[PDB]
Protein backbone atom coordinates (compact mmCIF):
# COMPACT_ATOMS: atom_id res chain seq x y z
CA UNK A 1 0.00 0.00 0.00
CA UNK A 2 3.01 2.31 -0.47
CA UNK A 3 2.75 5.75 -2.28
CA UNK A 4 5.77 6.54 -4.88
CA UNK A 5 7.72 9.39 -5.39
CA UNK A 6 8.22 9.55 -9.53
CA UNK A 7 11.12 12.18 -9.32
CA UNK A 8 12.67 10.37 -6.49
CA UNK A 9 15.69 8.30 -8.05
CA UNK A 10 16.25 10.68 -10.81
CA UNK A 11 16.70 13.95 -7.49
CA UNK A 12 19.19 11.06 -5.55
CA UNK A 13 21.38 10.44 -8.56
CA UNK A 14 21.35 14.66 -9.32
CA UNK A 15 22.37 15.31 -5.75
CA UNK A 16 25.02 12.24 -5.71
CA UNK A 17 26.83 13.85 -9.00
CA UNK A 18 26.98 17.34 -7.03
CA UNK A 19 28.90 15.28 -4.47
CA UNK A 20 30.96 14.08 -7.13
CA UNK A 21 31.68 17.80 -8.68
CA UNK A 22 32.44 19.20 -5.28
CA UNK A 23 34.27 15.89 -4.20
CA UNK A 24 32.61 15.46 -1.59
CA UNK A 25 32.63 12.06 0.35
CA UNK A 26 34.56 10.52 -2.72
CA UNK A 27 36.08 6.93 -1.39
CA UNK A 28 38.34 6.01 -4.46
CA UNK A 29 40.65 7.20 -7.60
CA UNK A 30 39.97 5.29 -10.32
CA UNK A 31 43.60 5.47 -12.75
CA UNK A 32 43.26 5.31 -16.39
CA UNK A 33 46.44 5.35 -18.34
CA UNK A 34 47.45 7.86 -15.95
CA UNK A 35 44.38 10.18 -16.21
CA UNK A 36 42.34 9.89 -12.51
CA UNK A 37 38.81 9.92 -11.75
CA UNK A 38 37.65 10.41 -8.12
CA UNK A 39 34.17 8.69 -7.65
CA UNK A 40 31.93 7.10 -5.04
CA UNK A 41 32.66 3.12 -4.51
CA UNK A 42 28.78 2.54 -4.36
CA UNK A 43 28.29 4.46 -7.19
CA UNK A 44 30.52 2.42 -9.60
CA UNK A 45 29.50 -0.43 -7.97
CA UNK A 46 25.55 0.95 -8.79
CA UNK A 47 26.69 1.18 -12.35
CA UNK A 48 28.91 -1.32 -13.49
CA UNK A 49 29.29 -5.20 -13.11
CA UNK A 50 33.26 -4.58 -13.36
CA UNK A 51 33.04 -2.45 -9.64
CA UNK A 52 30.53 -4.59 -8.21
CA UNK A 53 32.99 -7.32 -8.30
CA UNK A 54 36.21 -5.38 -7.40
CA UNK A 55 34.33 -3.67 -4.52
CA UNK A 56 33.00 -7.16 -2.93
CA UNK A 57 36.39 -8.75 -2.90
CA UNK A 58 37.61 -8.90 0.93
CA UNK A 59 40.92 -7.41 0.02
CA UNK A 60 39.82 -5.16 -3.28
CA UNK A 61 36.91 -3.68 -1.03
CA UNK A 62 39.49 -1.50 1.21
CA UNK A 63 41.52 -0.28 -2.46
CA UNK A 64 41.56 3.83 -2.46
CA UNK A 65 43.06 3.12 -5.61
CA UNK A 66 42.03 0.91 -9.12
CA UNK A 67 43.99 1.19 -11.85
CA UNK A 68 42.51 -0.29 -14.88
CA UNK A 69 44.06 -2.22 -18.14
CA UNK A 70 46.28 -0.02 -20.02
CA UNK A 71 44.26 -0.30 -23.33
CA UNK A 72 40.98 1.29 -21.23
CA UNK A 73 41.16 4.91 -23.44
CA UNK A 74 40.69 7.76 -20.12
CA UNK A 75 38.02 9.64 -22.57
CA UNK A 76 35.79 6.72 -22.84
CA UNK A 77 35.84 6.12 -19.26
CA UNK A 78 35.30 9.68 -18.55
CA UNK A 79 32.28 9.72 -20.82
CA UNK A 80 30.95 6.34 -18.66
CA UNK A 81 31.45 8.05 -15.49
CA UNK A 82 29.88 11.19 -16.75
CA UNK A 83 26.83 8.44 -17.37
CA UNK A 84 26.85 6.69 -14.31
CA UNK A 85 25.67 9.78 -12.66
CA UNK A 86 23.46 11.88 -14.72
CA UNK A 87 21.90 8.79 -17.41
CA UNK A 88 23.11 11.22 -19.69
CA UNK A 89 25.47 9.41 -22.67
CA UNK A 90 27.79 11.48 -24.95
CA UNK A 91 27.81 8.95 -27.72
CA UNK A 92 29.84 10.54 -30.85
CA UNK A 93 31.09 9.06 -34.12
CA UNK A 94 34.65 9.69 -32.82
CA UNK A 95 34.32 8.14 -29.56
CA UNK A 96 31.37 5.37 -29.97
CA UNK A 97 34.31 2.99 -30.39
CA UNK A 98 36.16 3.91 -27.04
CA UNK A 99 33.02 3.83 -25.50
CA UNK A 100 31.09 0.96 -26.41
CA UNK A 101 34.88 -1.08 -25.71
CA UNK A 102 34.88 0.72 -22.32
CA UNK A 103 31.49 -0.38 -21.42
CA UNK A 104 32.32 -3.93 -22.05
CA UNK A 105 35.05 -3.91 -19.95
CA UNK A 106 33.20 -2.38 -17.68
CA UNK A 107 30.58 -4.63 -17.71
CA UNK A 108 27.77 -1.84 -18.34
CA UNK A 109 25.01 -4.11 -20.71
CA UNK A 110 22.23 -1.00 -21.33
CA UNK A 111 25.66 1.03 -22.76
CA UNK A 112 26.91 -1.64 -25.26
CA UNK A 113 23.74 -2.91 -26.66
CA UNK A 114 23.13 1.56 -27.26
CA UNK A 115 26.48 1.33 -29.03
CA UNK A 116 25.78 -1.91 -30.44
CA UNK A 117 22.47 -0.17 -32.33
CA UNK A 118 23.99 2.76 -33.10
CA UNK A 119 26.91 1.25 -35.02
CA UNK A 120 24.89 -1.32 -36.61
CA UNK A 121 22.49 1.70 -37.99
CA UNK A 122 25.66 3.31 -39.83
CA UNK A 123 26.88 0.04 -41.38
CA UNK B 1 3.27 11.07 -5.67
CA UNK B 2 1.85 7.73 -7.73
CA UNK B 3 0.35 4.43 -6.76
CA UNK B 4 2.79 2.43 -8.02
CA UNK C 1 23.85 15.69 -27.84
CA UNK C 2 23.67 13.45 -25.37
CA UNK C 3 20.93 10.29 -25.26
CA UNK C 4 19.58 9.32 -22.25
CA UNK C 5 18.92 5.98 -20.52
CA UNK C 6 15.28 6.65 -18.48
CA UNK C 7 15.67 3.42 -16.29
CA UNK C 8 19.27 4.44 -15.45
CA UNK C 9 18.26 6.05 -11.57
CA UNK C 10 15.65 3.43 -11.28
CA UNK C 11 18.44 0.72 -11.05
CA UNK C 12 21.22 2.76 -9.64
CA UNK C 13 18.39 3.26 -6.52
CA UNK C 14 17.71 -0.41 -6.62
CA UNK C 15 21.54 -1.35 -6.49
CA UNK C 16 22.15 0.96 -3.35
CA UNK C 17 19.03 -1.37 -1.87
CA UNK C 18 20.47 -3.73 -2.41
CA UNK C 19 24.08 -2.94 -0.89
CA UNK C 20 22.03 -1.74 1.82
CA UNK C 21 20.19 -4.71 2.24
CA UNK C 22 23.13 -7.19 1.95
CA UNK C 23 25.59 -4.41 4.55
CA UNK C 24 28.03 -3.82 1.41
CA UNK C 25 29.83 -0.82 2.01
CA UNK C 26 27.71 0.99 4.64
CA UNK C 27 29.72 3.66 6.42
CA UNK C 28 27.49 5.18 9.12
CA UNK C 29 25.27 3.83 11.99
CA UNK C 30 22.04 6.56 12.90
CA UNK C 31 21.20 5.71 16.52
CA UNK C 32 17.08 6.39 17.14
CA UNK C 33 16.51 5.52 20.50
CA UNK C 34 18.83 2.77 21.18
CA UNK C 35 17.57 1.28 17.55
CA UNK C 36 20.00 1.30 15.01
CA UNK C 37 20.33 1.77 10.88
CA UNK C 38 23.39 0.88 9.10
CA UNK C 39 23.59 2.96 5.81
CA UNK C 40 25.36 4.34 3.31
CA UNK C 41 26.80 8.46 4.23
CA UNK C 42 26.20 9.43 0.58
CA UNK C 43 22.39 8.45 0.25
CA UNK C 44 21.23 9.78 3.67
CA UNK C 45 23.14 12.97 2.48
CA UNK C 46 21.23 13.00 -1.29
CA UNK C 47 17.91 12.35 0.72
CA UNK C 48 17.87 14.38 3.47
CA UNK C 49 18.97 18.48 4.32
CA UNK C 50 20.13 17.57 7.76
CA UNK C 51 22.31 14.79 6.66
CA UNK C 52 24.05 16.70 4.11
CA UNK C 53 24.13 19.29 6.47
CA UNK C 54 26.07 16.67 8.86
CA UNK C 55 28.24 14.53 6.60
CA UNK C 56 29.53 18.43 4.81
CA UNK C 57 30.59 19.26 8.23
CA UNK C 58 34.54 18.53 8.42
CA UNK C 59 34.48 17.10 12.22
CA UNK C 60 31.01 15.30 11.48
CA UNK C 61 31.91 14.04 7.52
CA UNK C 62 34.34 11.50 9.85
CA UNK C 63 31.93 10.24 12.40
CA UNK C 64 30.47 6.21 12.66
CA UNK C 65 27.78 7.12 14.24
CA UNK C 66 25.15 10.00 14.35
CA UNK C 67 22.41 9.78 17.29
CA UNK C 68 19.19 11.54 16.37
CA UNK C 69 16.99 13.45 18.44
CA UNK C 70 15.12 11.25 21.82
CA UNK C 71 12.03 12.40 20.28
CA UNK C 72 12.62 10.56 17.00
CA UNK C 73 10.51 7.52 16.72
CA UNK C 74 12.30 4.35 15.30
CA UNK C 75 9.54 3.02 13.14
CA UNK C 76 9.10 6.84 11.54
CA UNK C 77 13.00 6.22 10.78
CA UNK C 78 12.70 3.07 9.53
CA UNK C 79 9.91 4.10 6.98
CA UNK C 80 11.89 7.11 5.78
CA UNK C 81 14.89 5.13 5.20
CA UNK C 82 13.20 2.42 3.28
CA UNK C 83 11.64 5.22 1.44
CA UNK C 84 15.44 6.93 0.79
CA UNK C 85 16.52 3.72 -0.73
CA UNK C 86 13.38 2.73 -3.00
CA UNK C 87 11.57 5.83 -3.77
CA UNK C 88 8.38 4.18 -1.82
CA UNK C 89 6.89 5.60 1.05
CA UNK C 90 4.68 3.23 3.39
CA UNK C 91 2.38 5.99 4.76
CA UNK C 92 -0.87 4.70 7.36
CA UNK C 93 -3.10 6.43 9.48
CA UNK C 94 -1.06 5.12 12.45
CA UNK C 95 2.33 6.48 11.64
CA UNK C 96 1.92 9.65 9.39
CA UNK C 97 2.09 11.65 12.38
CA UNK C 98 5.26 10.19 12.86
CA UNK C 99 6.57 10.22 9.42
CA UNK C 100 5.77 13.59 9.25
CA UNK C 101 7.61 14.60 12.33
CA UNK C 102 10.39 12.71 11.59
CA UNK C 103 10.42 13.99 7.80
CA UNK C 104 10.72 18.00 9.09
CA UNK C 105 13.99 16.32 11.86
CA UNK C 106 15.25 15.22 8.04
CA UNK C 107 14.27 18.20 6.05
CA UNK C 108 12.50 15.46 3.60
CA UNK C 109 10.59 18.42 1.72
CA UNK C 110 8.63 16.08 -0.60
CA UNK C 111 7.87 13.47 2.16
CA UNK C 112 6.29 16.42 4.38
CA UNK C 113 4.14 18.50 1.82
CA UNK C 114 2.38 14.70 0.89
CA UNK C 115 2.22 14.20 4.77
CA UNK C 116 0.21 17.75 5.13
CA UNK C 117 -1.52 17.16 1.86
CA UNK C 118 -2.76 13.47 3.71
CA UNK C 119 -3.38 14.87 6.80
CA UNK C 120 -5.38 17.48 5.50
CA UNK C 121 -7.80 15.44 3.66
CA UNK C 122 -8.72 13.47 6.94
CA UNK C 123 -9.59 16.94 8.52
CA UNK D 1 17.49 5.06 -24.41
CA UNK D 2 15.65 8.68 -25.42
CA UNK D 3 16.05 12.02 -26.70
CA UNK D 4 15.98 13.95 -23.56
C1 LIG E 1 23.45 -8.34 -9.67
S1 LIG E 1 23.07 -7.92 -7.96
C2 LIG E 1 23.80 -6.35 -7.65
N1 LIG E 1 23.63 -5.87 -6.37
C3 LIG E 1 24.23 -4.67 -6.11
C4 LIG E 1 24.96 -3.99 -7.08
CL1 LIG E 1 25.72 -2.57 -6.69
C5 LIG E 1 25.08 -4.57 -8.39
N2 LIG E 1 25.63 -3.90 -9.44
C6 LIG E 1 25.84 -4.36 -10.77
C7 LIG E 1 26.06 -5.70 -11.16
C8 LIG E 1 26.08 -6.10 -12.50
C9 LIG E 1 25.83 -5.12 -13.48
C10 LIG E 1 25.57 -3.76 -13.12
C11 LIG E 1 25.55 -3.35 -11.79
C12 LIG E 1 25.34 -2.97 -14.38
C13 LIG E 1 25.43 -4.05 -15.49
O1 LIG E 1 25.25 -3.93 -16.69
N3 LIG E 1 25.73 -5.28 -14.87
N4 LIG E 1 24.46 -5.75 -8.65
C1 LIG F 1 21.21 21.74 -2.03
S1 LIG F 1 22.70 21.18 -2.88
C2 LIG F 1 22.94 19.49 -2.45
N1 LIG F 1 24.05 18.90 -2.99
C3 LIG F 1 24.26 17.60 -2.63
C4 LIG F 1 23.40 16.94 -1.75
CL1 LIG F 1 23.74 15.39 -1.29
C5 LIG F 1 22.26 17.64 -1.24
N2 LIG F 1 21.28 17.02 -0.52
C6 LIG F 1 20.13 17.60 0.07
C7 LIG F 1 20.01 18.93 0.54
C8 LIG F 1 18.78 19.47 0.96
C9 LIG F 1 17.64 18.67 0.85
C10 LIG F 1 17.71 17.33 0.35
C11 LIG F 1 18.93 16.78 -0.06
C12 LIG F 1 16.33 16.73 0.37
C13 LIG F 1 15.46 17.91 0.86
O1 LIG F 1 14.25 17.97 0.98
N3 LIG F 1 16.30 19.01 1.13
N4 LIG F 1 22.04 18.93 -1.63
CL1 LIG G 1 45.23 1.74 -2.06
CL1 LIG H 1 24.42 0.48 -18.39
CL1 LIG I 1 32.17 7.65 15.73
CL1 LIG J 1 11.74 13.96 0.10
Amino acid sequence: SCIQFTRHASDVLLNLNRLRSRDILTDVVIVVSREQFRAHKTVLMACSGLFYSIFTDQLKCNLSVINLDPEINPEGFCILLDFMYTSRLNLREGNIMAVMATAMYLQMEHVVDTCRKFIKASE
Amino acid sequence: WVIP
